DNA sequence: GCATCCGTGAGTCCAGGG
DNA sequence: TATAATGGGAGCTGTCACGGATGC
């Protein structure tokens, strides 16, 4: 495999002979494709938490939960979506949507999601007061592909909704591979805290697992159709 | 064909874990070493080429290897494991070896 | 089957040898 | 015993009949 470009096709599974394998390799036979050097190894780490997200009550489309790309509210103007607290802006922007935390001193003091659609118009440190607009939602908004509405919780006052989403997800970290290391760790497998990954000639240069998710294997230096 | 880095390292790597695990496995059913080497090569290489050593106290015989090799079996899976690891290790010693064949060609012309 | 294309072993006696 | 080293060289010339082996 020519170096960064990446594998069509994943360890463990059957291809067709002639059935490409790569942008630039074709499988002159039938078989199960394995990988031979993974270059990068991405883990998915798994994310269970508590957050929160006023609306208009008349935009809202009450659901007990939500599945990923699924419209959530549908605003008719746009609207300001406000905090509740005062504190200092952590903006984590995922791969679509984000979440707001604000933090008194070293302690968090509000969790708040963004969903597709909504405009963060803080920057992460920023200082913010109660009532403070953090983002703007134009209209259809929804769920981001990444992410999952677990259980949906909703407090009625005044015109609006409060939200208490239990959401599920998960975050990427990529590690890079050195010839002088190897995967201890299967493709799909589930690793928790302190679980080795990648092995490696010096203890220092270990991949050892920070919390619990799942491993994928990217960039083999070569791929052996068996 | 000729190794890469990686697959040099890796075979290496196998070579070294595997006479690691004929260790343990010394350790764990009081044999020989030796035997225990000599009964997992018999098994990687074939019943094709199964004969005596010289250091060996007991004529390696199929059936010697087959008593070994069940009485190697019938160890607890966290016992078993150091099985796999010495197999692994005598694959990976042949494919080093036939890997590098090309470099005593090349050095031999010499002399 | 019918030619052609091959391998292979053979070539008097004596002497001396540098 | 540790930098790294990864596929070789040599030819060779004025015979002849014959049994067996390959192409037609």
């Amino acid at each position: 495999l020519p170096p960064g470009v990446d594998a069509l096709v994943k360890d463990g599974e059957e291809v067709v002979k002639g059935q490409e394998l790569a942008p630039g390799v074709v499988s002159r036979l039938d078989g199960v494709a394995l990988y031979r050097f993974p270059r990068r190894v991405r883990v998915e780490y798994v994310k269970k938490e508590r957050a929160g997200l006023r609306l208009p009550l008349a935009a809202w489309v009450e659901k007990e939960a939500y599945k990923p790309g699924e419209i959530l509210a549908e605003l008719p103007e746009p609207y300001l979506f406000r905090a509740e607290e005062e504190g200092v802006v952590e903006l984590k922007e995922l791969e679509e949507g984000a979440f707001l935390v604000l933090r008194r001193e070293d302690e968090p003091v509000a969790t708040y999601f963004l969903p597709v659609g909504m405009t963060p118009l803080v920057v992460h440190g920023e200082i913010v007061e109660k009532g403070q607009p953090l983002a703007e939602a134009k209209g259809l908004l929804r769920m981001p592909r990444q992410v999952r509405a677990a259980q949906v919780e909703a407090e009625e006052e005044g015109e609006t909704v409060y939200l208490t989403l239990f959401l599920e997800w998960t975050e990427p970290k990529d590690y890079r591979v050195q010839p002088h290391m190897n995967v201890v760790v299967p493709e799909g497998a589930r690793v928790e805290a302190g679980d080795k990954i990648v092995a490696a000639i010096d203890p220092e240069e270990e991949v050892i697992a920070e919390a619990e998710g799942v491993v994928h294997l990217h960039e083999p230096a070569s791929i052996l159709v068996v | 064909p000729l190794l890469t880095l990686e697959e040099e390292v890796e075979l290496a790597r196998k070579v070294e874990e595997g006479m690691e695990a004929i260790k343990k496995l010394s350790e764990i059913t009081g044999l020989d070493p030796d035997l225990i080497r000599e009964v997992v090569r018999a098994k990687i290489l074939g019943s094709a080429r199964v004969r005596h050593i010289p250091g060996l106290k007991e004529t390696l015989d199929p059936k010697t290897v087959e008593e070994i090799d069940q009485k190697l079996k019938s160890l607890p899976k966290e016992h078993k494991r150091y099985l796999h690891i010495a197999r692994e290790g005598e694959a990976a010693r042949q494919h080093l070896i036939e890997a590098n064949l090309r470099l005593v060609v090349s050095i031999a012309k010499k002399y």
